[PDB]
Parts: C-alpha cells; structure tokens; sequence
C-alpha cells in the first residue's frame, strides 16, 4: 500500500527495476520502445500500443506501463 | 575639527549617511547594518512615497543635500503653483521660478517626477522645501512605506526567506512604481544606398502599422506589446536573387518584390507599456548627429509596475526576501477589528542571526501608529525619568525618530506600550508584549497564541521578476561559434557550463548531455532539424558534430599541428 | 536552446515530484510543442498562422499548453552546481505570475536561499533524455545524499519546530488523563482517535495532553507488539495505549506497517525515523511519507505560537550587573598581580576561575530565567537551527571521471580491515563512514559460535548490531583499493549506491560523483592540507615514521631532540637525527623511553611524508595512510564522506609504477606491465599522465601536451568521457555503455495477440 | 452576477467512507464554506446515542468486573461504539441481561419500542465460565458530541456512570483545497472534503442533512432585503 | 438533548453606514466558522458600482500634466480611485466633469448621467488655478472585487481612452466576535453578532443580504 501515484511518478521504479537489470537499462528499454510507438502512429511495420492507450497519453508513459506489465521482452549487448 | 595628527597631541562621527538612517542601529550587528544600507540605496521610486513611521533625524538633511528635491532660495510667498512650474514672489522684490521634472527616467528606469507641496497664498523661507522629489515626502526621504506586519509562520508559504502579501497593496498602488525604458534606432548612409525610415514595410498587415503615424514612428499615448513596431525604418538590399518559389507566388498575388530589407525597431521580447514621449533629430534641417547618420529617433516606454510575487522587498535592517504569495485580502490573519495586516514576516530567522532591531521598529511603529498617553498623574514611572517633557503625549500616526547611538531606550518601549490608546470604539488591539489574537481569515478560528503585530518599514528593491524572467526556444545564434546569444528581443540562452556537465556526468544521463552540448547548442545541421522533427511529431534525429569541435581541428591546423581523425576503415576524414 | 530562468519563490502546496512553472516561460519553452497541437486540431491551419497565434499569446492556447506539458518533465539546476543533486527532474505546473515555485524540501540539494536566488530549466527533447529525466534525475527518485548517504529530503527548519510541538507531552493539560478511582472511571481514555479530535476542538483535549486511547489502525510497537498477539496483527484489531494526540496524528502520516514510535519528534529523531524508511520501503512510500510530513510541519509551525517579541529577545539586565563584580574581580586579581601576590601562574589560571565564574553564572540563569516554554528555545530545543575549492574539484573530476563499475564482480579474495566499533567494555563513532555500506571480503563468524554474517553481505546498520552482539572487534571488508577488475571497478568492491541504498549499478561514474562528494565541503587543518595530500606533496612540517620494530631510546640536545631506535633484530640501530622540540611527539598516553613500536608508526605529532611510508610499509598502507588522513580533516569540521569516496580518487595514485631503466621510460600502468617499483604521485601529476592527449590539453599545460603529442605521434582512443563530450559522441558511462545502449526492445509474441 | 461553473461530485472509498469534490469555485470560496461544512457535518445532524449507563455491582468499585475479562474502561468504551437510532427523543433506557459463559454482543440486548440497534455484530463484554451480566442504559438523542457530563452535583444517583456521547453519526471530517485551471488563471478553487459515517446514514444522505441545515441557516440573511442580487450561480 | 429553536437574526445600528446583527441560538463552535464565512463573502462578492475608464480632452496618457492644476493626471488617477460610485444601470454608462477657473474639483462637480450617483460628493479630486481646466468624462460599470484596469489593446477602446483600477467592494471593514456560554448545569450553546461596515453606496443590512443570497444559493450539494 503505496498510494495511488501521480502522474509521472507512477509507475514505481522498483516495480520497473524488476523487469530489468539496472536503473540505465530501463532508460534504453523504454526509450527504444518509445520511438517504436510513434512510428506505428505514422508509418518494417511498427507494433503497439499493446496496452489500451489514455486519453492522450504520451508514447514514452505507454511504454512504462507496457514495461510493468511485461507485455515486452528485452536482451541486452 | 581634529587633524588625523593632532589625534595623538591630545586626549555617531563613525556613521555614515546611508547607516545613520537604519532605527536601532545599536542592537543589530554591524555587518547586518552595512547589509541594510546596500538595500537602501537598492530602493525604487513609488508612486505615493509616503515617508518613514519610525525613523530617525537624518532623512530630512539627507533628503533636501541630495538635489532632487527644490528648495526656495529666499523667503518670500508663492505666486502660482501649477503642476509645471512653482514660482514665489520675494519680500525682496525679486522673482525666481522653479521647473519640475515630471516623469523623467533615471539612469536605471526609475521615474523621477516631483510634486508640489506648497499652495497659493502660503509664505516660505529660505532653505524650505516647496516640491517633493522621487523618493520624499515633505522633505525627508521616503524609500519605502508602513506596513502592518505579523511575524507568525503561516502555513510555508512564508517558508525561510519568503513573503506573502495582502491582495490590498496591489488594489491601492502603494508598492507600485513606475519604471521608464529608452528606445534608440537612427538612419544614415550606407555601404550600398540610404537607409530610410518609413511607414511603408516590405510585407506587413494594415494592423500592425495602425499605430504608426507618417513617419512610421510609433504616436504619443499608444500601447505596445513585445514584437510591436516603434520605428519604421527601411535599408537597401540587393542583388536580391529570390528564390523561384518566392516569385511564383510574388505574380500570383501581385505584390512587386521591393528591393530593401526591413531593418525596423521592435519592442524587446517581455516588455510592454505606454509611449511617454519621442525626440527626433534630424539631418534635413539641423542637427548634428554624426558623419553618416541622417535621422535619429528615440522612443521613451513606461510602466506601472504593480508589486507582484516574485519581486524583492527589504527592510532597513538586512532582511530581504521575495514575494512568496499574495493571499486576498479576505483569507488573511486579521486583528480583532476585522483590520488585515498587508504582510506576514517569519520567525525562523531571528535565531541568533541576531537582527534584533528589526523587531524594535515594529512595536515602535505600533506606537506611532495608535498614539498613547503614559498614567503619569502621581506615578511619573521610574522609566519615564530619563525621558523628555511632553513625549508622555502624542496623537494617533504620529512620526518618531530615534538617532542611531542614542534612540529610545529599551524600559521606555515597554511603557509606551502599556499606554496604547484604542481604536475607534475603545477596545485594546495590541497588549503591553506586542502580541495579538489573530483570526486565520481562511477557517474562521483565532490563531490559539497570541502573535506579535506592528508597523515595520520596508523597500521595494530595484531588480524585479519582470526583468529577471527569461525563455527560449530558438532565436539569434553567435557568428563566430554558432551557440546561442542574446541580443535585441532577448531570447538569451541559459548557459550549460562544466559544472553542469559534471552533474549530468554524475547522473549517468548519457543522451541528455550530449543533447544540450550537441543540438541545442552548436549543431548547425542538427539544430534546425530537431526543429523540423518536432513539428512534424517524427523522432528527433541523430545529433552530428558541434560546431565548437569543428573549430578546434582548424585551430590546431593553424598551429601547424597535423591533425587526422584516423576512422576505423576509411582512415581520414574531411569534416566538410 | 529550450531553456529559461527566473527567481524562485516557495512552492509548499507542491508534491515532491512537481515544480511551479510561470505560464509564459512554459509557452515560450515548448512553442514548437504547442505550435504542432494548434494546428493539428485546426485551431489554425496553417505553421505561420500558429506562430502567430502564440507570439500574440491568444486565449485558446492555454488549453493546449496544458495537454502537451502533461507528464512532459523538465530539468531545473541552481548555480553553482556542487552535487549532482544541484540539478533534477520536475512534473511542471502550469503557475500564475514570473517566478518558479520550489518544492521545500528541495532547498537542501539546491542550497536554495528564497533571498532572491534564481533557477534555470532545461527541456529534454528526445524519448532518451525524458526517459533519464523520468527515471535517473526524478526528484522522488534521488532522496538520500549520493556521499553520506544519510536523507537530504528531510524536513527542516519549520516542519521541524511544527513536529517537535505536535509531539510534545505537556503536563496537566486540558484533558489529561486521570486514572479516576472510587466514585468515577478513568477520564483520559477516548473510544477512537476521531473522538479525541472532537474533544480537541471543543475545549475538553490538548493535542499535546497525556491522554490514552484505543487505536485500530496504527501498529503497536516491537516490544509491546508481542505481548499482545504474537501471533496475529492489528490491520482490524484494536489496542491501547498512552501517547499524546498528536503523537497519534504524527503516526498516521508514517505508513501503515511501521510500528507506533511515541516520541517527542526531536530534530534527531526524524533522521533516525525517514533512515529506517529508506531501508524497509520503496521511494514512492519514502516521497510520499517526507510530503506528509511537510504539511503536518507547516500547519503546526503557524499553530505552535512561535513569535519574537520584547520579551523572549530580552538580555538578562541581571547578566550584565553580575559581570561587573565578575570584571572586577578579575581586575583585582591584575592589581594583586603587579603589587607581586600573583604568584605567576595561579593568578593566571584564577582568572579563568574568574572568567569561569562568569560562565557559570549565565548557565545560572539561562534556563531559569527564561521561562522553559520560550519559543527562540523551542526552535533551539527542535533543532531547526567558493571558487578555491572549486578549483580543487577541477583537478578531482579529471582525475577521476573515467572511473566507472564495469563489472559485477572480480571474483577477488583481497580486502582491508574495519575497526568496527572497537575498545567496548563503546560504538566506534566513524563506523557509518568506514563499516556502513560496504561488502565482506571474508565471512565474519564469533568463535566459539556460529557465523554472524556472510561474505558478500551488504553490512547495513541492522547488520551492525547484529554483529555487536558476537564481540567482534575488526571485519575484512572489499575495497575499491583492493579491487582486481581490468577497466574501472566492480560493483562487489564498490558496495552500496549511496543514492539507491541497494548495489551498485553497472555503469554508474563513481569517480565524478566521488570528486563532487569531496568537492562540495571544500568551500563548506582545512582545504591546503587537503590539497597538500590529494596532490602527494612533502608534508609542511615534516614527521619521520619508524623504520624498523625495536625499543626507542629518547635524548634531548639543546633545542634539538635525538630518536633511536634498537631493532629487535637486533641489528643496525636506526637514529633519527635531528628533531625540532617545537613538534612535540607523538602519543600512544604520550610516548616515553623504551616502548616497543612497529614498522609504520609516527615518532612526533605531523604530517608523515607519504612517499617514505609508500617505500615502508608499501602501496595498501599508502592508501590507509591517505584516505586516514582525509578524512580526519573532513571529519574536524563534522562533514560525512564515505571512505569509499576519498577511496576512489586514492586508487588513482598508485597506478603507475616507475621503471625508466629493462624498459625504455618510468611510470607505465600496473596492468601495463624488468623491475619496477610502486610510485605515489598527485591527482595533477597522474591525470595529465592519462593516455587520451586531447584530455589531457583541455585540463592543464596545453601547449606542453600538444608539442609531446604531436612529436610522439600519439592517437587517442575517445575511451575517456571527457573526450567524447568534445566531439560530441555517448560519454562511456551510464546510459552509453555498450550492454546498455544495444537492447531490443520487442514485444512479446504473447502480449502481440491481445 | 454569474458563476461560470460549479460542479460536486462523490466517489466512495468503502461503504462508510467517501470522497467529495466541488469543482471549480472561485477564489477563495474553498477556505470559505469548506471549514463551515466540516463544522455542520459534525456537529448538526441530529443522532441518537448512550448518554449514560449501570452496571449491577459496580457502585463504588472502581475498576473490576467479576466474571468477565474487560474491565470497566474497557467496556465504556466498547459501548461507545454503539449505534442505534430512535424516534423517542428523550432518556429511554434499554436492558441487556445474558447468563452463562459466552460472548455477549450488541444484538443481546432488548431494545424498546422506538429505538434500533444498527451493529448487531458488535462485542460488547467476554464472560467467565459460570457468569452472569445486567447493565442498564440510557439512550436519548443528540447532536454533535457532548462530553460525559458530571452525574448529578446533587443528592444523587449512587453508582451512576456518565459516559462520552457522540451523538452525530459521521465519525470525523477533513478537507482540502486544490487550484485548477479555468482556461484563462490557474487559482481556482478544488474543494476536497472527507467524510468517515456510521451505518445510520451514507454520506451521499449525511451531506444534504449539512447542505439543508446551512442553506437554511443562511437563509435569515437573505430574508433581510432577497433583492441584492448577490450571485446566480447558473441553473 | 435536542435545544431546537431555529436562530433568530436581529438588525441593529451603530453607525449609518455600519450596523451589527446578532444571531442566536447555535451550536459549540458554529460562531467562529459561520462568522468568517459571511466576512469572506462580503469583503469579495458585494457588487459594484465601480469606474472602468476616463477620458481627458487635454491629455492622451497617464503621464502628462494639465496646464494650471497642481496634480499631474498620474496624480489625478489616485484621487479618483478613492471615490464610491453606485449605478442600477446595467450596460456601461459616461459620466462627465467639467471646471474652470481658481477653485478646487471635487466629486460634486461631476455631473452623473440618469441612474447612477455619487455619494461621497465632499472628497477632493484636483485643484484648479485661473489658467486651469479640467474638462474629463469618467465610464462607470457594474460588477464586484477588484478588476485591474482593462487595458484598450485587450478591448478596442483607442488611443484616447484611460484605463484605471477598479474596485467593486461596497463594504468597507467586517469583524465578529461570539459569546458561546459554555454552561455546567444544562444547555451548552454559542452565540455571535458580526459588525459589517459600507462605503454608503449600500447599507450593511443590503450588503449582508446579498451575501446571505450567495451563500444559500452556493450550498447547492443536493445534486
Ligand atoms: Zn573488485
């Protein structure tokens, strides 16, 4: 019991570091993902939203949540 | 007079003009002291200038020596005073006058306009003051005005250093000032023709010529925001080569590509106000302005300035801080007369951080400001003994002065707040501990303690947030190193130093820092290309090579240091 | 570009995680922002036509502004920059007038006076840079200080005198409980907390009282918690106990699992309290516990009835007449002094008893004189209340910044021992600045009994205690001294991100931020005997060490002092020479003839030349030496800095061994390498003896490197940081390693199908 | 005058719990009637309670019960828990007997005609093997809580036991203040209050009880001249 | 213990332009909430009766002089800030002053158009000398708290025009006070009287009914 968290703090970093191995490596992950979204909404086809998108959302905030729900999977270099 | 020698032969001269005006010198500290003449000195003109409640003997000789207040040569008796000019009509026989600047700008935009004190029929002497300068009142200075201050915390928004004010002092302009800017843009001969100054612009709307006059300057009384046109004024420009694009569309509408460049003066980026006045200087009929110009027009802009959060307010003491908020005068912590107090000061400062002055002058000005008659009938207190005649009264709002290294003493102050006369219906206000029962304006319920309340004296100070606030997207970019500058219509860029970068570095932000050393700063390809991605909503693009960098390898090349990039595969590069 | 300024002003109805943001600079911060959203939704058709339309500032793009700023962070820093906590990441809010709106307890980070100070914000752009703002620079992410790791977040100065009086236990208050007997039950207790509260506002309960009540929310503390279930909890049950109301009120902003604590929350306490949090919780519980706490401070600092007035600022008149028999008294003594009755010391040391006397009377007086409830005590008894050394931080960072964790672990056995709070019959008082936070080079096991703790453990402060109990008086812990990795550090060695409060994270430039953690005090026995040991320099007034173990035999020459020392070899005695009495010697008490002393001690009280103990003792006692040495001054001044910090600039002195004869020159790597021996040398002398050219000119004797280079023909890696800063290219540290800037990011074939 | 916009909306946070919002109002209407709703809630809605109660055996001890685990304190406050409501409107007193061991709960006691125990389920007493209970109470209604009155000053009442009386059925109330835009400034009130009841009334019914005591209150005022035009308020 | 006898509101005087009103009986701690409840509404909510923009023949801006008057327009401004104006005409309405020769402007001298009225005549405005004339036109509208001058590039006024601050606040200075008896025996009760004061353009018994209407229309929670 966390409450409920506001705008850009949610989702908790801890619940994202889960999904990967540091603090930098969710930097890169959801970032790439990001670019991945806003192509999709223009034009090698492009994937997501995999999550029912907001109102507005912004695609890096779709990826975070894409990311806590681990709708993706990644392999680091 | 003492030589400096003759100090060996035999056996309030330390303080100076600005430290002789701080009340109760004696308590505060003296790096405190010299701290709150600098703020002195950082004062701005207000509009009404009323003079100080708690003061001491100096602002009346400093006020008339420092020459921007007038004073009558010879006695004598007015003849007419009229809002340009007061002229006295002497015993003597003889006839002097008197021309009262009126809005003019000070050196750092501060208004200097005079007021007349004096009426018709009113005799004078000389060495009397007739007109009040910028920052007087009836011939001593006025820096600043009288406040009724509670030194409770109230809820952070008051947190360390920061204020809150009552809604009240903007309604009633008492902290408003107004401020003056110049304008300057000239016409003169050039490399390729004239320059010349006009109505007419190259590719304008009727809008925004609609308060140009012929000339194209700018006419008296009218309002302009930031980007609005105050001069017209044209250069000649050629060869042209318009790009085939332009053309085309220059026969489809019809409108002549004309062969000058606009060169015409806008009003900085956040600055807006009136046009006070316009001096125009040119070469047709007289004037000498120097070999090449031809015409020279300044613009005169001012202000009402209303104090707003953000802004810096000071005591005589030292203590500064900005305006945190302005609550409406409604939802404020007010006496039990349902009186708001403008201003709420606190508590956290005082810890030995001695200022203890500061809190003198506030249940001084609460005795000025209410009056007191002392019970001396058959007590004469012990307190008062010391004391002069006929001090043990004095009416409500009255002016005191305590000089620096001989004010009022500690045992009197506590006395005269035993005798505090009532306010309109008899009723005590303030106890003999300057304390008390606030009523929190918000929830409706007395603040529990009893909070200490008076009437301090305090400045506006010179910078103001106004001029401090700064924003850029993309503007002028330096000629010599692409990075960004400032110049006319600020847009000036924050700058990034190491320190910063070492910051970032610490983060292990990678991209951020290579974004603001690369793209938002010296990328001449990049820059314009984030720009382009943006509005398009596509990905912003891949940063390149700053400008800065480039540079350094023709620098070293100029040393006669060869200099190879030496690629994995390719072996050597030409940056081009 | 993209950035904008202004003065601060207090932001105290802000979240942690938010900033006060004047429209206008927003406008004009994100223009192409808002232009794009104008068009789009065809407000205007046309680019020029929205450029327009926000140049003249039009009525219908403050709601677009809204939409575009929405969870779009952006960067605020205040100069000077000291820590990388001098800059972070805020939620921006859309704020009426010019000036920025500061969360409160940010102004520690910040250095943030509200005087009038002003910040500048930055707009990242790209999904990388929002990703790091959102993620590595958030301002609820970085709560505890990256040196001491002790929390800078918490409350301070206001909130602080507003806790300390929500919490204090007033005797026969209004309401107090009374364990009535024999005609009456007992009137303290309350049914619930929410009917204490009506019993508040009416005239029958002081918040401070002693009253008893029966909460069923909050939990019970650790002792008493077991003698009430032990079995069960109280999410749903009940239980009573003693505390002031407020103390209860204080307990509901902590979160629900942390036990009830019924204290007067001094200014100690609550760094206590908001450490053990950072330990057992997430930040967002941690943001979010510090925000609670912030308004309950503020709204009790304007209820505590705290004003200076007359009477509480008022000097003691008492004080000053006392004195005066004080001041002749010591004044009668000077005139005894001169008739010849003084007897030359005593009466110089009476004095003092005069003087003393004097001391002791204002104790005499102080707290009897003002009246205990006095509110400049109050905020006392709470607690509430530049370039040199910037110059040296210079010379920190570019020695420094290529130190990065480059692997998780180096697999070494290697390590150094902590005194771990030793000489108990007596808590070592620098055991949070060399134990706390570091890993265990070997197991640590009490005989005759079972291992307290694991190598490889994190030895947090639960860890300390437990370890207290087995009697254990010295741990081997790994060090980035002893560390074997190839390039940079591992985290294993490293230990814990002060920061984070968990290991280490690959990538993290532990060298920057250890320069910075050291630079900051710098401004804050002082800076050039810091910069005398940092740059390896012969101590000021030199201090001759031991050369060999044996008993000491002390003569005193006229003005000069003769030390030998008689080996237990027993071999050639070794005298050391001539020694001014002016620097007295050491002490053990104070050393006399014929104790036995070791091959590294110190002779006399000074500063011992670290190039004689490196040629001694060797390179791992230079190291100890060293960072002993920092931090002792840093300590005199009561500033916390991890051993592992000065540690980390430390390791990059002894790197280089000198050979210059079996080889062509001196001072090749370690790794690099036919004898050569270990060298000491200045942060100075070793960063301009990096391998990168071009680093080494931006730093320091630019035309002497560049003529060198140019002659030797050097080629230059772009390895280093510093270098790809200046063209422009992904610094090799955090988000720019290679394992971290090549992941693919696709989606699983599972999640695709929904 | 025309307020642009006020809206009240409810979201529940448990079935005796919820929140209300008021958006927008106009500054600074939040500080103004939030404090004056808080204050009506609590301490204007009229409830039933316990004012006083008797204990068979308890006259001049002071502490201990026999044959039952809770002691004196304990159990006053386990009644204070009580919630019933009546139409009587005066001291009626209901009985509670029950023999034997066991745990006695607030269904065990005989409520008269007019008064309505709400919280059957709730533990009153834990009884001794071999045990027997009889306490008297005294249930009269109320508003807002009126603290244990002194039992009689007076010849008196032997071994009579004034308790606590929370007498409105909302347990406790705070509010909030938040600014919104209003497209044009960013300082508009958002009025957030929170309300925690007995299941004698929900909050939704508990905030009109306060919404018509007050506009009624306010509605002498308005009697005075009902032509100054104050504010619409739109429809 | 229901002491139900709906409150009683009671008018009362002081003065002309203030007047308490007393209101009884109520619950513990109902004065001091209720109490700051009204003070907040009326020093905001009352409408007014305020003067938007002025128009000197002479002048073109703020910052100018008139020959012959003693006070500069900037000065001018400040003086007529301080008048209280009422008007029951809806749709913005011109006032008009005109004066020559020695003497001293005052409020009287201005003329006002049919359905409005000034009711502090006696205040001082300018003074004149026999070069001196002060021919101004004042615009009066409706509306309440505190507006600042609406600028004439927001609104097409044009050069001409002044605008000033203006201030919709027919009440002057509000205060309360309550005397809850807090009695052992039986009935515990509050009591408070407030103490509400006009500028005259309203009486406190028409100020405190407006504010009553704002209040009761505003506590629509029975949506
Ligand atoms: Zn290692």
């Amino acid at each position: 019991a966390y409450d409920t968290p506001l705008g850009i703090t949610n989702p908790p970093i801890d619940e994202l570091l889960s999904r990967a191995s540091s603090k930098y490596a969710l930097v890169i992950y959801a970032a790439k993902r990001a670019r991945q979204i806003n192509d999709y909404y223009n034009q090698l086809e492009y994937v997501g939203p995999l999550v029912e998108p907001g109102l507005q959302e912004k695609p890096l905030s779709i990826a975070l949540r894409e990311i806590h729900g681990d709708l993706l999977e990644h392999t680091e270099g | 007079y003492l030589t400096a020698d003759e100090e060996d032969r035999h056996v309030r001269q330390m303080v100076s003009v600005a430290t002789a005006m701080i009340p109760f010198l004696e308590h505060d500290d003296a790096n405190r002291a010299l701290m709150g003449a600098n703020m002195q000195r950082q004062a701005v003109p207000l509009v009404r200038s009323e003079a100080p409640l708690v003061g001491t003997g100096m602002e009346l000789r400093a006020a008339i020596d420092a020459g921007d207040v007038v004073v009558a040569d010879k006695t004598g008796v007015i003849e007419e005073v009229s809002a340009d000019y007061i002229t006295v009509m002497a015993d003597d026989g003889t006839r002097q006058s008197y021309r009262l600047r009126k809005f003019a700008r000070s050196n750092h935009g501060t208004c200097a306009n005079q007021r007349p004190i004096v009426d018709a029929g009113q005799r004078v002497e000389a060495g009397q003051v007739i007109a009040d300068g910028p920052c007087t009142q009836n011939g001593e200075m006025a820096l600043g005005k009288n406040l009724l201050v509670a030194i409770m915390p109230w809820e952070g928004h008051n947190y360390e250093d920061a204020i809150i004010l009552s809604n009240r002092l903007v309604e009633e302009d008492v902290l408003t000032s107004i401020h003056i800017e110049e304008h300057e843009i000239d016409a003169r001969d050039t490399k390729l023709g004239a320059e010349e100054i006009t109505r007419d612009i190259p590719n304008v709307s009727d809008e925004v010529l609609a308060d140009l006059d012929e000339r194209g300057i700018v006419r008296i009384g009218a309002e302009v925001r930031d980007g609005d046109i105050l001069v017209g004024k044209v250069t000649p420009k050629g060869e042209t080569e318009l790009t085939p694009e332009e053309r085309l569309l220059r026969a489809i509408f019809g409108e002549k590509a004309r062969e000058v460049r606009d060169t015409s003066l806008k009003v900085p980026h956040g600055e807006s106000g009136k046009v006070i006045g316009i001096r125009v200087f040119s070469r047709e009929d007289d004037d000498e302005l120097p070999a090449g110009v031809n015409e020279l027009v300044r613009v005169y802009v001012a202000q009402k300035r209303k104090i707003s959060d953000g802004d810096k307010l000071a005591g005589r003491h030292g203590n500064k801080g900005v305006i945190g908020k302005i609550l409406p005068v409604e939802d404020m912590p007010f006496l039990p007369d349902g009186t708001p107090v403008d201003i709420i000061l606190n508590t956290h400062g005082v810890p030995r951080r001695m200022n203890i002055g500061q809190i003198l002058e506030t249940h001084l000005g609460w005795v000025a400001k209410a009056g007191w008659n002392i019970d001396v009938a058959a007590g004469v207190p012990d307190w008062a003994s010391k004391l002069p005649e006929e001090l043990y009264s004095a009416p409500a709002d009255s002016t005191v002065a305590t000089p620096v290294f001989d004010g009022a003493q500690e045992g009197e102050l506590a006395g005269l707040l035993g005798s505090t006369l009532p306010n309109r219906d008899g009723e005590v206000m303030v106890d003999a501990d300057g304390k008390s029962t606030l009523f929190d304006g918000r929830s409706g319920e007395p603040f529990p303690y009893p909070v200490t309340v008076g009437y301090m004296y305090i400045l506006k100070l010179h910078h103001l947030v106004d001029d401090k606030i700064h924003a850029r997207s993309t503007g002028p970019y330096s000629m010599i190193t692409q990075q960004p500058l400032g110049g006319k219509a600020q847009f000036g860029g924050q700058r990034f130093g190491e320190m910063e970068c070492w910051a970032m570095q610490a983060y292990g932000a990678a991209y951020t820092l290579q974004e603001l050393l690369t793209i938002k700063s010296d990328d001449t390809v990049g820059r314009v290309k984030v720009y382009e991605a943006i509005v398009k909503g596509e990905n912003i693009p891949e940063p390149g090579i700053p400008e800065s960098f480039k540079v350094l390898l023709k620098e070293l090349q100029s040393l006669c240091l060869n200099v190879e990039v030496l690629s994995s595969d390719g072996a050597a590069i030409e940056m081009r | 570009d993209y950035s904008g300024r202004s003065v601060i002003v207090v932001g105290p109805q802000l979240k942690l995680h938010q900033c006060g943001l004047p429209k206008l600079m927003a406008l004009e911060l994100f223009k192409p922002f808002v232009m794009k959203r104008l068009v789009d939704l065809n407000h205007a058709q046309n680019i020029k036509s929205a450029k327009r339309m926000v140049e003249r500032q039009r009525p219908q793009v403050w709601d677009v502004l809204e939409e575009v700023i929405a969870e779009h962070p952006v960067l605020l820093n205040r100069a000077p920059t000291l820590h990388r906590l001098g800059i972070q990441a805020f939620e921006p809010q859309l704020v009426e007038g010019k000036a920025i709106q500061l969360h409160p307890l940010v102004c520690e980070a910040f250095n943030a006076d509200f005087d009038g100070d002003q910040m500048a914000v930055h707009l990242p752009l790209s999904a990388e840079a929002q990703a790091e703002a959102r993620i590595l620079m958030l301002s609820s992410n970085n709560i505890l200080s990256p040196a001491s790791g002790k929390p800078l977040a918490m409350p301070r100065l206001d909130m602080v005198t507003g806790l300390y009086y929500l919490t204090t236990l007033v005797e026969g208050a209004t309401g107090e409980y009374q364990a009535a007997t024999k005609d009456a039950p007992e009137q303290g207790v309350y049914s619930s907390p929410a009917e204490a509260i009506m019993a508040m506002d009416r005239g029958a309960l002081s918040v401070r009282a002693k009253i008893k009540v029966r909460l069923t929310e909050l939990r019970p503390p650790t002792d008493l918690e077991a003698q009430l279930f032990e079995n069960g909890w109280k999410p749903g049950d009940a239980w009573t106990a003693e505390t002031t109301l407020g103390r209860v009120m204080f307990n509901e902003l902590l979160p629900k699992s942390y036990p009830f604590v019924n204290e007067q929350m001094h200014k100690k306490v609550q760094a206590r309290i908001i450490n053990d949090l950072a330990e057992r919780f997430p930040m967002i519980v941690v943001a979010q516990t510090v925000d609670k706490l912030k308004d309950a401070g503020f709204y009790w600092a304007t209820r505590s009835g705290v004003t200076v007035s007359m009477a509480d600022v008022l000097v003691p008149p008492q004080k000053q007449e006392i004195l005066e028999r004080h001041e002749a008294e010591a004044d009668a003594i000077e005139r005894k002094y001169q008739r010849g009755a003084l007897n030359h010391t005593e009466r110089n040391e009476s004095l003092v008893k005069i003087w003393q006397d004097a001391t002791e009377e204002v104790g005499k007086a102080l707290e009897e004189f003002y009246p205990a409830d006095n509110p400049i005590i109050t905020i006392v008894k709470s607690g509430a209340t530049t370039a040199d050394s910037g110059y040296l931080t210079r010379r920190l960072v570019d020695v420094s910044q290529d130190v990065i964790v480059r692997e998780h672990d180096c697999e070494t056995e290697r390590g150094i021992n902590v005194t771990l709070a030793e000489r108990g019959p007596i808590r070592d008082a620098h055991v949070e600045t060399s134990a706390f936070a570091r890993t265990l080079a070997t197991d640590a096991v009490d005989a005759n009994g079972n291992v307290i703790i694991e190598r490889g453990h994190d030895l947090g402060d639960p860890a300390i205690d437990a370890l207290l109990a087995a009697g254990i008086t010295t741990v081997k812990v790994r060090s980035v001294l002893t560390c074997t990795s190839a390039t940079g550090v591992c985290a294993m060695c490293y230990g814990r991100s002060m920061a984070t409060g968990k290991l280490v994270d690959i990538g993290e430039a532990v060298g920057i931020v250890a320069a910075q953690s050291i630079g900051e005090p710098g401004t804050q026995g002082g800076l050039p005997r810091v910069q005398e040991l940092f740059e390896a320099r012969v101590p000021r007034n030199k201090a001759p060490i031991a050369d060999v173990a044996g008993r000491v035999r002390l003569e005193e020459s006229d003005k000069f002092f003769k030390i030998t020392i008689v080996p237990d070899d027993g071999g050639e005695e070794v005298v050391y020479d001539k020694l001014s009495k002016r620097q007295r010697l050491r002490v053990i008490g104070v050393l006399s003839d014929g104790d036995h002393v070791e091959v590294g001690d110190q002779l006399m009280e000074g500063a011992a030349d670290p190039h004689e103990v490196l040629r001694v003792q060797g390179p791992r006692e230079v190291q100890i030496h060293l960072v002993k040495e920092v931090q002792e001054v840093y300590r005199a001044q009561g500033v916390s800095i991890h051993d592992k910090h000065i540690e980390v600039i430390v390791r990059q002195m002894l790197r280089r061994v000198t050979i210059i004869d079996f080889l062509p020159g001196s001072l090749t790597e370690r790794a690099e390498f036919a004898a050569g021996r270990p060298v000491l040398m200045g942060i100075t002398k070793a960063s301009l003896a990096t391998d990168s050219w071009l680093s080494a000119a931006s730093f320091q004797e630019t035309t002497r490197v560049l003529t060198d280079a140019a002659i030797n023909c050097r080629s230059d890696k772009l390895n280093g940081l510093k270098e790809n800063v200046i063209i422009g290219k992904l610094i090799p540290a955090g988000t720019g390693i290679s394992r971290y800037r090549n992941i693919q990011v696709q989606p699983t074939e599972e999640a695709r199908a929904a | 005058l025309i307020s642009q916009r006020p809206t009240l909306s409810e979201e529940t946070v448990a079935e005796n719990r919820s929140r209300f919002v008021i958006e927008p109002l106009e500054p600074g209407f939040g500080y103004t009637l939030g404090n004056s709703l808080r204050r009506t809630l609590l301490s204007s809605i009229p409830g039933a309670a316990v004012t006083s109660i008797r204990i068979d055996g308890v006259l001049h001890e002071f502490t201990t019960v026999p044959g039952v685990k809770e002691d004196v304190t304990d159990i006053i406050l386990n009644l204070k828990g009580l919630v019933v409501s009546s139409d009587d409107d005066e001291p009626v007193t209901m009985y509670l007997r029950k023999q034997g061991p066991g745990v006695v709960t607030a269904g065990d006691i005989v409520p008269p005609a007019g008064v309505t125990v709400h919280n059957p389920d709730m533990h009153i007493a834990t009884l001794n093997d071999k045990g027997k209970l009889e306490v008297e109470l005294v249930v009269e209604r109320g508003r807002g809580y009126v603290p244990a009155v002194q039992n009689k000053a007076s010849g008196a009442e032997i071994g009579r036991i004034p308790v606590d009386s929370i007498y409105s059925p909302v347990l406790k109330v705070t509010y909030k203040v938040e600014a919104t835009r209003v497209e044009q400034r960013t300082d508009f009130d958002k009025l957030i209050i929170d309300v925690e009841t007995k299941n004698s009334i929900s909050p939704r019914d508990a905030l009109a009880s306060a919404g018509g005591t007050l506009v009624e209150l306010f509605g002498l005022a308005r009697e005075l001249n009902a032509d100054s035009e104050h504010i619409e308020i739109g429809p």
